[PDB]
């Protein structure tokens, strides 16, 4: 009744109005655990940036490669074991300083995902509902990329193509 | 509710939603029949054959699991017939 | 034979293990 | 003299030593801090149970990373027989040249390993020590997850309420079917896949482990219901473990008894074994009610279970509300079934061994079930102790009460002082009647004429062993019969493997027994039936007494009640658990001794040894302790030393710090008090030392404080000298 | 301090009172008992647990009690 | 799970205002002295006291790392292991087959030279009315203002200078470590290459 | 080697013993509560158990003869077991 995604469910109490890409799908009731929405919001959001970043990154391996030859491996998953040690330390390094205060950050904010990043201000200016169709955008792209990365990375462990 | 009973038989409602409305003629027979089925496929998968790794036969195993549920059954089947059902 | 790569890191998530218990111990209080 | 005891505002004011004693020893008991809500008591127990596991883990991860690092696993894995395990290297300034060359392994001083880590890891799997070092950093990282989530789970936000700590149905349904059963079906997928080809000298790492396939038919059994697939063609009796001379292909099958090179179970029953398990604790899981309409509300099960004619009073109406707002009943609970549990294992592991080439490893054997029914006895001391604490602190009459009738538990308390009777009575019995049997045996014996002894053939335990199919005792019984149907039922699944097993001379299988074992099996008996007495008679009594009949206002452990009415020495609830703690020792002494001195004279070959002398005291005095010290004794000599002169040194350090036990025990307070002033009065009274003064004046330990002592410096006095004998007897008798 | 609580039981017997050592339990008129008199606790931060009190208690389970609970130089009898 | 709350609604994270803009550096230390006083209060951890001490110890031990390649290229450092009769079984390393490796006598060497250097800073821990920088805060003193990302350009021999000279020192040895873990080569050979060889000559 | 699982080929070993130290015992216990009952009921019943009465002890030790028909006579009358004049504690 009220769940947009199975119209024949009525979407669980924590599940109205704001917090945009809210169509009522929680079928299994995990809201009714969590305090707020606002920590699973934060950790869908960081899963839909960073699914969107490795879907681009295993297109662009797939087709692209840097000058060196320790990048020439074109098997993402194969990459992960050719590429030396030194280049993936210093990107789990970058990632854990990048972690480190948005872990201060995002146990007690009322909104952890806001991590105030928008340098080119694509947001200065727009109104409250072109926000929220961004953000809405931004989930709904963010929910097909893990879709999508997962069944990549599953159709390169079970067959060995890394893409088609 | 209030499972809780003192009388000669519990309420019917410790039977759950279920079972409350099944009446007795049908739980007691059945109860029966259950029971010597179940019987029969232990007897037939063992005892009176010996098992082997080339046969099982879930229908006999299945079946044996009739056995423990029988004692259910007839348990049920009295507490209906006790209750006026 | 394990080398000192190995065990220099297993040493040094093995440091990272204690600031997580210090956390955790601090947060249950003095 | 302040801010150290920060839970207790009533010790941070006390102006003596009395307050740090007692701020370590109350620390962990949450419910009697300063300042105390239940809300805050859940959740400080729910990071605490995080921290343990994360210990845990790091513990093992520890132990992984030693044997990678300076142990010897893979020289050991070329010959498991010959090569002795290494548990980590020594380095101790105080060593001479000789103890350096004494200890000398290989490369580095250090220990054998007697925790049997070695055949465990071998079993599952392991051959390189990379593959422990894998072990290591992984449990490290689950150590850092756990740490994470007890720091998490301390968080405003995600503090659990006290309905979510007492939502017993969604733990049940969740620990039974995902605990339980989820990890045999994961620990079944791990020992097919990895541990089953290894076995068989296929090498199933985390590279080809998506491509290498457990089952040359590959899944297509399972789904397609020829179960019996996965059973075929398993490992012969030829099959040398590790190599794939003489295997198998099958991943599933009923063999029985062990493995005829390792003198282990099959890999492959333990594999069956686990799935089995694994699929009937995920159907389990599902019995209670959830947010879908169906299952259980156990308060329903609980309340309608009162029998009719009646003689449980009105059942057990009152223990749903009794159990879920009590964590000591849970603890009780929980603490019985883990040392029954432990108890199953010291038992089964040595009869069916179930890791490859550990029934070869004496003093490992030794170790493991010395280390297991130790912490038995003190899982169950705990047990009974914590439902004590349940009967002073959390236990209410008026719930386990209906309209003057009491139901199940409250009833306990009507007929305590039947229970406590026939419990004495159990135990005058077995005591008056075991020390009869075995002091008339001692006369008997030393007046030359042992065909006088009184020797009780245990037949109703050879009538048990007869019935599993030993055919030993002329019983021709179930599994002794090849008519039985008992027999013809399994002739075809498992009997051939265990027959084979059990009618073996060289097994611990089903030991054979005689007159020693009975009467010493009625030794354990009244051990038992003794701590059980004390135990219960301090539960029960908890709440009051003739003597007492207000203790439950004093609380678990307090000193006395003075003097008065006859005097009031060790009348607490606290008192009874520190008594029966002697007695826990006791039984598991009785226990261990036994086992050890059986599995010596199956091992030496001299089982008559066992036989003929095990039936007086002085043939135990003689030919265990006095016959297999000699080895342990002479560590270290006037003339030299061995790699066994730690264990001597351990030897002596026990019987140290038992009598520094029986210091705390015998003497009493008040005469350390009047000692304790003279030597303030003279560091009051000197020069050069009046200028250092203590913050806390210094008194002497309080009555429940020197009891605790007494009881940890006998503890422990007696678990190191025991372990050190056993070991170090092990070691030099048998090689 | 040592809690002493005093209870209905009592009958006035004063024994309790002239075997405190510290000066603890004194004498109080009352209306329950024969004798007229009930025991009291005023100075109990002078009470050392010795229980000397109910050592000499005729009442059959008691009418003073001794509840050991925080320690102080006082309680705990140091001269030092 | 439904019929209740997991978390009850009095126990729910505030976000702190206190903490708006404050960079990462500020809200670093805000957060680590109010989680941890009276270390915090001394002046350990994240903190200029601290920073400045690590400082003036990098750049005094980077003088120490050339020195002891120096002496390492000169024929100084002695040669062979220490004596395990003379010093006991607790110099000895590895028993291989009959011959026992013992610690390098030029390791023990150099040991005793860090060990005078650390003596004179335990003294100078436990002297602290008779120096002029402590090593700890005293209760009531205030740690010296974080210099932030580029302290003051003030060249001499000022509190500025020896604070960029310390922050340059302490990332030159982490980068040498890094060097030499990345790469794999000695300590002392990454500095010989990153001097082109006028160091180990 | 003593057979004691009961069957009676092996009889003299256990089950005879065990039947004469039951009727000894027995004996034993029934003529001391006998003796406690019967001094229960008198002015001074403590002293008469420093001090034996050793006519009344002698009657009745010499009486004990008949204790199993003596015992399945007085629990018949009740007379055997208290029921609720014993005394219980506080819980
Ligand atoms: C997002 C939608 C999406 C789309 C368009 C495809 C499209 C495709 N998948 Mg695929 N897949 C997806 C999600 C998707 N998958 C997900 C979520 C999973 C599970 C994680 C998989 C698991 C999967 C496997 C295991 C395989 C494919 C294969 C294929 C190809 C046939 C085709 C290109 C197959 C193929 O050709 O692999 C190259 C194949 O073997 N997929
Ligand atoms: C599938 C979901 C799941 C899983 C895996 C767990 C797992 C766990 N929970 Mg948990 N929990 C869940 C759901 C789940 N929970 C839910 C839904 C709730 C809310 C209702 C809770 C509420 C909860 C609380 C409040 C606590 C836990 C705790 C724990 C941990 C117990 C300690 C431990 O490591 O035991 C490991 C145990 C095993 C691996 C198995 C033990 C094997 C036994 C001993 C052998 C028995 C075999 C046999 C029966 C022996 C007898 C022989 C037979 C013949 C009779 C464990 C990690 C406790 C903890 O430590 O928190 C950190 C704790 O305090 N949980
Ligand atoms: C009348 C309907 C019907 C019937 C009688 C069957 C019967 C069967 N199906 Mg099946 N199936 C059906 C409808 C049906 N299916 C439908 C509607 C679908 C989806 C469109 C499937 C999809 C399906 C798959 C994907 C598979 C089967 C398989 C099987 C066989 C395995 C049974 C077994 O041993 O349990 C096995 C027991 C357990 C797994 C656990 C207990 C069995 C003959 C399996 C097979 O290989 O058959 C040869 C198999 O892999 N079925
Ligand atoms: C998982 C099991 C478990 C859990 C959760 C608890 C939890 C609790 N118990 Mg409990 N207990 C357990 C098992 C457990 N116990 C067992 C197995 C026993 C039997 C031995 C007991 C016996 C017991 C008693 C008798 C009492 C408790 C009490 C308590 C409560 C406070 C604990 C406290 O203050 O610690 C204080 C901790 C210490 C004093 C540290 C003692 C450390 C010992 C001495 C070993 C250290 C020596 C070490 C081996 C050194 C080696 C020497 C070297 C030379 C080799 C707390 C609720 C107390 C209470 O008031 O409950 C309400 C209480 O009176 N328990
Ligand atoms: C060798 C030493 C020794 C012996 C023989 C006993 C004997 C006994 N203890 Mg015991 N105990 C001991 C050491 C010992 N204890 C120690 C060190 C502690 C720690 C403080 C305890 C703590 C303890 C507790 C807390 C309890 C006992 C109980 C018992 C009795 C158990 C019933 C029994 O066996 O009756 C048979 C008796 C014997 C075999 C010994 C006496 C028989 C002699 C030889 C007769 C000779 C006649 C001439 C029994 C009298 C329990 C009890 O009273 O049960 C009723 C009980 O509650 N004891
Ligand atoms: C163990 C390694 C080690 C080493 C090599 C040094 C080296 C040094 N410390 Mg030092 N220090 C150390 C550990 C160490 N410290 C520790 C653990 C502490 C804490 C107690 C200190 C506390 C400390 C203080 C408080 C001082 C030093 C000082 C010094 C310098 C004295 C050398 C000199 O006189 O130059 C010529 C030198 C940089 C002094 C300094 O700054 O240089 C003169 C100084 O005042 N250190
Ligand atoms: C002679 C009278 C007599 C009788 C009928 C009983 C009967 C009983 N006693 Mg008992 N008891 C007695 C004397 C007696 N006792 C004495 C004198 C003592 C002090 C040592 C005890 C100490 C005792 C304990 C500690 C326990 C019992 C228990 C029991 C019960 C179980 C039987 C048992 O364990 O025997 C126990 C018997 C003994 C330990 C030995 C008794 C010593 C001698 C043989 C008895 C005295 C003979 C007497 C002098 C004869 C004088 C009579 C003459 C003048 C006419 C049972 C109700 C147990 C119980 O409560 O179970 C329900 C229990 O735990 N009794
Ligand atoms: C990358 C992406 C968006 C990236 C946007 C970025 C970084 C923007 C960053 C900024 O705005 C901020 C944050 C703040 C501004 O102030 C600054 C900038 C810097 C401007 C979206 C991808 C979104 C990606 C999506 C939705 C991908 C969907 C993929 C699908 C459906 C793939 C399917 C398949 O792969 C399978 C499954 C199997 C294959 O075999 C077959 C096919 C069909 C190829
Ligand atoms: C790089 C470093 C620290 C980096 C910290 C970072 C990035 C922190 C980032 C964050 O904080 C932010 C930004 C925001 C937070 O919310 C989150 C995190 C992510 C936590 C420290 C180096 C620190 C490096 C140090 C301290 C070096 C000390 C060297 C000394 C003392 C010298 C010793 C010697 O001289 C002797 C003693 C003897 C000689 O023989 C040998 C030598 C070694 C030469
Ligand atoms: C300051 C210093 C040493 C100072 C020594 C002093 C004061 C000694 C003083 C003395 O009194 C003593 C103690 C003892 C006396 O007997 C001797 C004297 C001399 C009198 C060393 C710094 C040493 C500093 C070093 C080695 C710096 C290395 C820096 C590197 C490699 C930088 C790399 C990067 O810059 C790139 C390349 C690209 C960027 O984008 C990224 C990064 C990574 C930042
Ligand atoms: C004090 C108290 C408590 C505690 C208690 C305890 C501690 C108990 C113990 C208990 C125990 C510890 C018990 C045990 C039991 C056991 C059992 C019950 C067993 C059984 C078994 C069986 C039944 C078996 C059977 C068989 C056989 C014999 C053969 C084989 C097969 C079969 C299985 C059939 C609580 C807390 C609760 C509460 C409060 C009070
Ligand atoms: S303890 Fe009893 S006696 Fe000693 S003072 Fe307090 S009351 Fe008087």
């Amino acid at each position: 009744a009220q769940s947009k995604a199975l119209p024949f469910l009525k979407a669980p109490a924590k599940l109205d109005g704001s917090l945009a890409g809210d169509f009522g799908f929680d079928p299994m009731g995990i809201s009714d655990q969590v305090a707020n929405l606002k920590y699973v919001r934060a950790a869908e959001l960081k899963h839909c940036r960073v699914a969107m970043l490795g879907f681009l990154g295993w297109v662009v391996q797939q087709y692209v490669h840097l000058p060196g030859e320790i990048y020439a491996e074109s098997n993402p998953l194969k990459a992960l074991t050719s590429v030396p040690l030194l280049s993936q330390i210093q990107i789990f390094l970058f990632i854990g300083a990048i972690e480190l205060a948005t872990l201060d950050q995002t146990y007690t904010a009322d909104k952890p995902w806001d991590l105030g990043f928008d340098p080119l201000n694509f947001s200065k200016g727009k109104s409250e509902q072109q926000m929220k169709d961004l953000e809405v955008k931004e989930l709904k792209n963010g929910r097909v990329a893990m879709i999508a990365i997962m069944g990549l990375i599953a159709q390169t462990l079970y067959t060995g193509v890394p893409l088609f | 509710e209030s499972t809780y009973w003192e009388g000669k038989a519990p309420p019917s409602v410790v039977l759950g939603p279920f079972l409350s409305k099944i009446p007795s003629g049908v739980l007691g027979p059945a109860s029966l029949v259950a029971l010597i089925v179940g019987s029969y496929c232990t007897h037939e998968s063992n005892i009176f054959n010996t098992l082997t790794v080339d046969t099982i036969y879930p229908a006999y195993v299945l079946g044996s699991f009739l056995t423990p549920i029988s004692w259910g059954l007839h348990v049920a089947a009295w507490i209906q017939k006790m209750n006026k059902a | 034979m394990i080398y000192d790569s190995q065990v220099y890191i297993a040493l040094v998530i093995a440091v990272v293990a204690s600031v997580l218990a210090i956390r955790l111990g601090a947060t249950l209080y003095n | 003299v302040y801010k150290f005891p920060k839970f207790s505002k009533a010790l941070a004011e006390d102006p003596s030593t009395r307050r740090i004693w007692y701020g370590i020893a109350t620390a962990h008991d949450f419910e009697s801090h300063d300042a105390m809500t239940e809300s805050k008591l859940y959740q400080k127990i729910f990071a605490s149970h995080f921290g343990h596991i994360a210990i845990i883990f790091l513990w093992t991860a520890g132990n992984l990373f030693h044997v990678a690092w300076q142990g010897n696993f893979e020289a050991w894995i070329l010959n498991p027989l010959k090569v002795r395990p290494i548990a980590h290297a020594i380095w101790d300034p105080h060593f001479g040249q000789a103890a350096y060359k004494a200890f000398l392994k290989t490369s580095s001083p250090a220990n054998l390993a007697l925790s049997g880590v070695y055949e465990w890891w071998y079993t599952i799997g392991m051959r390189t020590n990379n593959d422990l070092y894998q072990g290591s950093f992984f449990l490290i990282l689950l150590s850092s997850l756990l740490l994470f989530a007890g720091w998490l789970h301390l968080q405003p936000s995600f503090r659990p309420s006290l309905d979510w700590f007492k939502a017993n149905e969604y733990r049940l349904n969740h620990h039974l079917s995902g605990l339980f059963g989820v990890s045999s079906l994961a620990w079944t997928g791990h020992l097919v896949h990895v541990a089953i080809p290894e076995s068989r000298g296929i090498h199933v790492g985390w590279d080809n482990f998506l491509t290498v396939l457990p089952h040359p038919e590959g899944l297509t059994p399972f789904f397609s219901g020829n179960w019996k697939a996965y059973a075929q063609n398993p490992d012969t009796a030829s099959h040398i473990f590790g190599s794939g001379e003489g295997s198998g292909t099958a991943i599933l099958t009923f063999l029985g008894g062990f493995h005829p090179q390792t003198k282990s179970l099959w890999l492959t029953d333990m594999a069956h074994h686990h799935l089995a398990i694994a699929v009937l604790f995920i159907v389990a899981g599902h019995m209670y009610r959830t947010n879908w309409l169906i299952g259980h509300q156990m308060k329903l099960i609980l309340e309608a279970h009162r029998p009719p004619g009646g003689r449980l009073g009105i059942g057990h109406i009152g223990l749903y509300e009794t159990i879920t707002n009590s964590l000591h009943f849970q603890l009780g609970l929980a603490l019985a079934a883990l040392g029954v549990a432990t108890s199953l294992t010291a038992q089964h592991m040595y009869a069916l061994p179930p890791y490859a080439f550990l029934a070869s490893n004496f003093p490992t054997q030794a170790a493991l079930y010395t280390h297991h029914q130790y912490i038995a006895g003190f899982l169950m001391v705990g047990a009974f102790a914590h439902g004590a604490i349940f009967f002073v602190r959390d236990y209410d009459p008026a719930v386990n009460t209906r309209n003057g009738e009491k139901n199940v538990l409250a009833r306990m308390l009507e007929h305590k002082e039947a229970i406590i009777s026939h419990l004495s009575w159990v135990s005058l019995f077995l005591g008056f009647h075991t020390l009869g049997i075995y002091v008339h045996n001692d006369v008997v014996v030393a007046f030359g004429q042992p065909e006088k002894q009184i020797l009780v053939e245990p037949l109703f335990a050879e009538w048990i062993q007869a019935a599993s199919g030993k055919t030993l005792y002329n019983f021709d019984l179930l599994l002794a019969s090849s008519n039985s149907p008992a027999s013809v039922a399994s002739s075809q699944l498992w009997l051939p493997g265990w027959l084979s097993a059990i009618n073996d001379g060289k097994n611990s299988l089903f030991l054979p027994i005689g007159p020693g074992d009975f009467l010493v099996h009625h030794a354990i008996a009244l051990g038992l039936h003794t701590t059980t007495l004390i135990l219960v008679k301090g539960a029960l009594d908890a709440r009051g007494s003739k003597l007492m009949p207000d203790k439950k206002d004093f609380g678990y452990s307090f000193p006395c009640d003075g003097p008065g009415r006859g005097g009031t020495c060790d009348i607490s609830a606290w008192d009874a658990f520190y008594l029966a703690m002697f007695w826990m020792l006791n039984t598991i002494g009785w226990v261990t001794f036994y086992w050890h001195w059986k599995h010596l004279t199956l091992w030496q070959g001299n089982q008559v040894q066992f036989n003929e002398s095990s039936n007086y005291i002085m043939g135990w005095l003689r030919d265990y302790l006095w016959l297999n010290s000699s080895p342990l004794i002479n560590g270290y000599n006037p003339f030299g030393m061995n790699s066994l002169s730690v264990w001597a040194w351990m030897f002596l350090f026990g019987h140290l710090v038992w009598a520094t036990g029986f210091m705390f025990l015998i003497s009493w307070r008040g005469y350390w008090q009047e000692l304790i002033e003279t030597i303030v009065w003279a560091h009051e009274r000197t020069p050069l030392a009046n200028l250092v003064r203590w913050k806390d004046k210094p008194v002497a330990l309080s009555i429940v404080q020197a009891r605790l002592v007494g009881l940890a410096h006998f503890t422990i006095g007696y678990v190191l000298t025991y372990a050190a004998f056993v070991i170090a007897s092990t070691i030099g008798k048998l090689g | 301090s040592h809690t002493v609580k005093i209870y209905d039981t009592c009958i006035g017997c004063t024994q309790c009172v002239r075997a405190c050592p510290t000066d603890v339990l004194e004498m109080v008129p009352w209306d329950g008992c024969k004798a007229g008199q009930i025991a009291s606790a005023p100075r109990t931060e002078d009470c050392v647990g010795c229980k000397r009190c109910e050592t000499a208690c005729p009442t059959d389970f008691l009418s003073v009690r001794v509840y050991l609970g925080g320690e102080t130089t006082r309680s705990l009898g140091l001269a030092y | 799970g439904t019929p209740f709350d997991t978390v009850s609604k009095d126990e729910l994270a505030v976000e702190n205002k206190a903490m708006a803009g404050k960079s990462v550096f500020e809200r670093a230390m805000a957060d680590f002295n109010g989680r941890y006083p009276a270390v915090a209060a001394l002046g350990l951890g994240p903190s200029a006291k601290a920073e400045r001490w690590n400082g003036r110890h990098a750049m005094f031990g980077w003088i120490v790392l050339l020195a002891t390649g120096y002496a390492q290229a000169h024929g100084l450092l002695p040669e062979g292991g220490m004596d395990a009769k003379e010093w006991g079984t607790w110099v000895i390393v590895s028993t291989t087959n009959g011959e026992q490796v013992t610690i390098p006598a030029a390791r023990a060497a150099i040991a005793i030279g860090h060990l005078h250097f650390g003596a004179v800073g335990v003294f100078a821990a436990y002297s602290k009315n008779s120096v002029k920088d402590r090593l700890l805060l005293e209760p009531g003193e205030k740690d010296e203002a974080p210099a932030g990302l580029f302290p003051a350009l003030r060249p001499g021999l000022t509190k500025e200078a020896e604070m960029l000279n310390g922050r340059v020192a302490m990332l030159g040895l982490v980068a040498l470590v890094a060097v030499s873990a990345a790469t794999g080569q000695d300590i002392l050979s990454v500095i010989d290459q990153g001097l082109g060889g006028l160091l180990l000559k | 080697h003593l057979i004691t699982d009961g069957r009676w080929s092996h009889g003299s070993e256990f089950l005879l013993p065990s039947i004469l130290f039951l009727y000894i015992s027995g004996w034993i216990g029934w003529v001391g509560r006998k003796y406690i009952r019967t001094v229960g009921q008198t002015s001074n019943p403590t002293e008469k158990e420093i001090i034996i009465d050793v006519p009344l002890a002698i009657s009745i030790m010499t009486s004990g003869f008949l204790w199993p028909f003596a015992a399945w006579q007085e629990f018949l009358s009740g007379d055997l077991i208290a029921s609720d004049e014993t005394i219980t504690t506080s819980p």
